């Protein structure tokens, strides 16, 4: 009143879970990254 | 299966998978994974009359 070995595990896991959510706003080379605007501005083919 | 009909000359480009226009919209629609073949030939002398 040290415990950095316990904080590192929590930090690495939270930081790896934040990247997975941030990867959802990327187009990866499509027009946009949101599955509706791609879908309501083009026809199926 | 063999389907047969008669259209204008410049409407032959709507007989294909994934098109739009008055013919492909509501006269004759081809699915999007078509498998067959499309054949077309001019017939001015048979079908057009003065």
């Amino acid at each position: 009143s040290a415990l950095g070995k316990l904080q590192d595990v929590v930090n690495q896991n939270a930081q790896a879970l934040n990247t997975l959510v941030k990867q959802l706003s990327s187009n990866f080379g499509a027009i946009s990254s949101v599955l509706n605007d791609i879908l309501s501005r083009l026809d199926p083919p | 299966y063999a389907d047969s009909f008669v259209i204008r000359g410049d409407e032959v480009r709507q007989i294909a998978p994934g098109q739009t226009g008055k013919i492909a919209d509501y006269n004759y629609k081809l699915p999007d994974d078509f498998t067959g073949c499309v054949i077309a030939w001019n017939s001015n002398n048979l079908d057009s009359k003065v």
